RNA sequence: AGCUGCUCCCUAGCAUGCUACUACCG
RNA sequence: GCGGUAGUAGCAUGCUAGGGAGCAG
């Protein structure tokens, strides 16, 4: 269960950089640690916390077109 | 002999051929970075003296 | 530390700290606690003093005319000697004392102290300003010898400021362990290329004519050619490898993220490099998954991954040099281990070969700065016949190129 | 964008080696 | 009937050259 979350903010962050979210060094800061943090994490319920914190940078921008891939 | 032999003639004279072809873009390409590496050793010391 | 209660003892006896500070676990280390190294150089000077009275007593020996053996433990922490009961007597003027044990034993505790800092002020009064030295003098070599006849005076062995005047190479080592203490006196703007103005097709440039180092002292070239006409391959080469015309002509720097001397920057803006995350492999991850891998509580499970970094991580991690500190080792040990490690290396040959005999495998791996502009290692390893190559050899067996 | 060391895989060329069978002589 | 060279097809080894990938310090 803790595999799942850290293979999902792999895909995530990979996602950000992606969207050229690495021209801004202070969110780009924050968001490596973030993600370097979850990958060290030993138990499920703070890696779910900064997930949450992360995911919160990819939809704060309007880039990905939500609406579209969330067709279930 | 003199129908198997020249079927050995073209081989070497070809693969001589292209070691003199890559010889000669071997020894453009060395100009070419000296020009390079010249031409930035004169336009550093346009900035020092 | 699990039983270091004499060294403790004689920390707080002499004021470096205070017993609270040895409640701090880690205070011993290195790496962390690197602060460590401010409670230890406050002994310098109890060591210094202990030199001079050394020197001192020695030449209270050799005129009054006495032959033995100084120890170390016949001199307490402030400096005085007594045990006299293994000298014997001569005719005055004519006395000898033998000073290989004790100097050799003390060695490493001279850096680590740092006991020779109070000589780079004023007087040598650390309360006075420091001694300004001239911004271009670079041959501190009548220094190196007073500073020797002052401390280690009796030592007879014969001591080469500059190493390029030595018989072998236990002599190099002798004398380099000496250079690596004196050198910390001495302003750290001195070392490096030296560099010089020579003309080539009327036309002037800077290169460097022999480097000054901590351990090896002043080295000098010994084909420099002023007034030429031409440059071939090879003197391109080595006048484009050299920091010289790079660091003389770009902007001066003022980095304080490092502690590291920072010299010049080779253009308008710094650049700050990243590093990506990994990606990632579905299919194998599933298929792992639909065998029984990764369920909770198993042996194994994933510690492997790729950690990504932010812009402050070339220079955050270049500054761990700061754990290089200047070692100076006992000499009369070392000069046996390099005899006993060399003798682990007896059944080998070595020596030198041409250029047609070397071996270079996978030719496309970058060739440095600032080579890296125009080509590859393939390209310098094509446009240099087997006589340039040649050339250079036996060029730097004379010379001394620095690189970048 | 480094210096090495080891291992697997694919392709090419050459000579050597090996073997079969065909042509010429002894 | 056999010795010698000249062939093709097949086979193995070894060595060079070229490319791809994996691990270790
Ligand atoms: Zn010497
Ligand atoms: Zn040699």
């Amino acid at each position: 269960k803790m595999s799942d979350v850290k293979c999902t903010s792999v895909v995530l962050l990979s996602v950000l950089q992606q969207l050229r979210v690495e021209s801004s060094s202070k969110l780009w800061a924050q968001c490596v640690q973030l993600h370097n943090d979850i990958l060290l994490a030993k138990d499920t319920t703070e890696a779910f916390e900064k997930m949450v914190s992360l995911l919160s940078v990819l939809l704060s921008m309007q880039g990905a077109v939500d609406i579209n891939k969330l067709c279930e | 002999r003199d129908a198997a032999m020249q079927r050995k003639l073209e081989k070497m004279a070809d693969q001589a051929m292209t070691q003199m072809y890559k010889q000669a873009r071997s020894e453009d390409k060395r100009a070419k970075v000296t020009s390079a590496m010249q031409t930035m050793l004169f336009t550093m010391l346009r900035k020092l003296d | 530390e699990g039983n270091c209660d004499t060294l403790k003892e004689i920390l707080v006896t002499y004021n470096c700290c205070d017993d609270d500070y040895f409640n701090k676990k880690d205070w011993y280390d290195f790496v962390e606690n690197p602060d460590i190294l401010r409670v230890y150089a406050n002994l310098g000077e109890r060591v210094r003093q202990a030199l001079l009275k050394t020197v001192q007593f020695c030449d209270a020996m050799r005129n009054a005319g006495i032959v033995g053996v100084l120890t170390l433990d016949n001199q307490d922490l402030n400096g005085n000697w007594y045990d006299f009961g293994d000298f014997i007597q001569t005719t005055p003027g004519s006395g000898v004392p033998v000073v290989d044990s004790y100097y050799s034993l003390l060695m490493p505790i001279l850096t680590l102290t740092r006991a020779l800092t109070a000589e780079s002020h004023v007087d040598t009064d650390l309360t006075k300003p420091y001694i300004k030295w001239d911004l271009l003098k670079y041959d501190f070599t009548e220094e190196r010898l007073k500073l020797f006849d002052r401390y280690f005076k009796y030592w007879d062995q014969t001591y080469h400021p500059n190493c390029v005047n030595c018989l072998d190479d236990r002599c190099i080592l002798h004398c380099a362990n000496f250079n690596v203490l004196f050198s910390t006196v001495f302003p750290p703007t001195s070392f490096g290329p030296l560099v010089r103005k020579i003309f080539v097709d009327g036309v002037p440039f800077v290169v460097s004519t022999g480097y000054h180092f901590r351990e090896l002292g002043v080295v000098h070239n010994q084909d420099v050619n002023l007034h030429s006409s031409r440059l071939s391959f090879k003197e391109l080469l080595v006048y484009a490898a050299d920091p010289a015309m790079h660091a003389a002509s770009g902007n001066l720097l003022l980095d304080k993220r490092t502690t590291c001397f920072s010299v010049a920057a080779l253009t308008n803006n710094v650049a700050f490099q990243t590093v990506k995350p990994g990606n990632f492999n579905k299919d194998f991850y599933d298929f792992a998954v639909s065998k029984g891998f990764f369920k909770e509580g198993s042996s194994v499970e994933l510690k492997h991954f790729f950690f990504a970094q932010d812009g402050n991580a070339a220079i955050s991690d270049y500054d761990y040099y700061r754990y290089n500190l200047p070692t100076m080792c006992d000499i009369r040990q070392l000069l046996f281990v390099v005899e006993v490690v060399d003798k682990y290396f007896d059944c080998y040959d070595g020596g030198c070969i041409n250029a047609n005999q070397v071996i270079v495998n996978n030719l496309d791996k970058s060739a440095g700065f600032p080579f890296n502009k125009w080509g590859k290692a393939r390209l310098y390893y094509d446009s240099m016949s087997y006589e340039d190559q040649d050339a250079l050899f036996a060029y730097t067996k004379r010379n001394v190129i620095p690189t970048i």
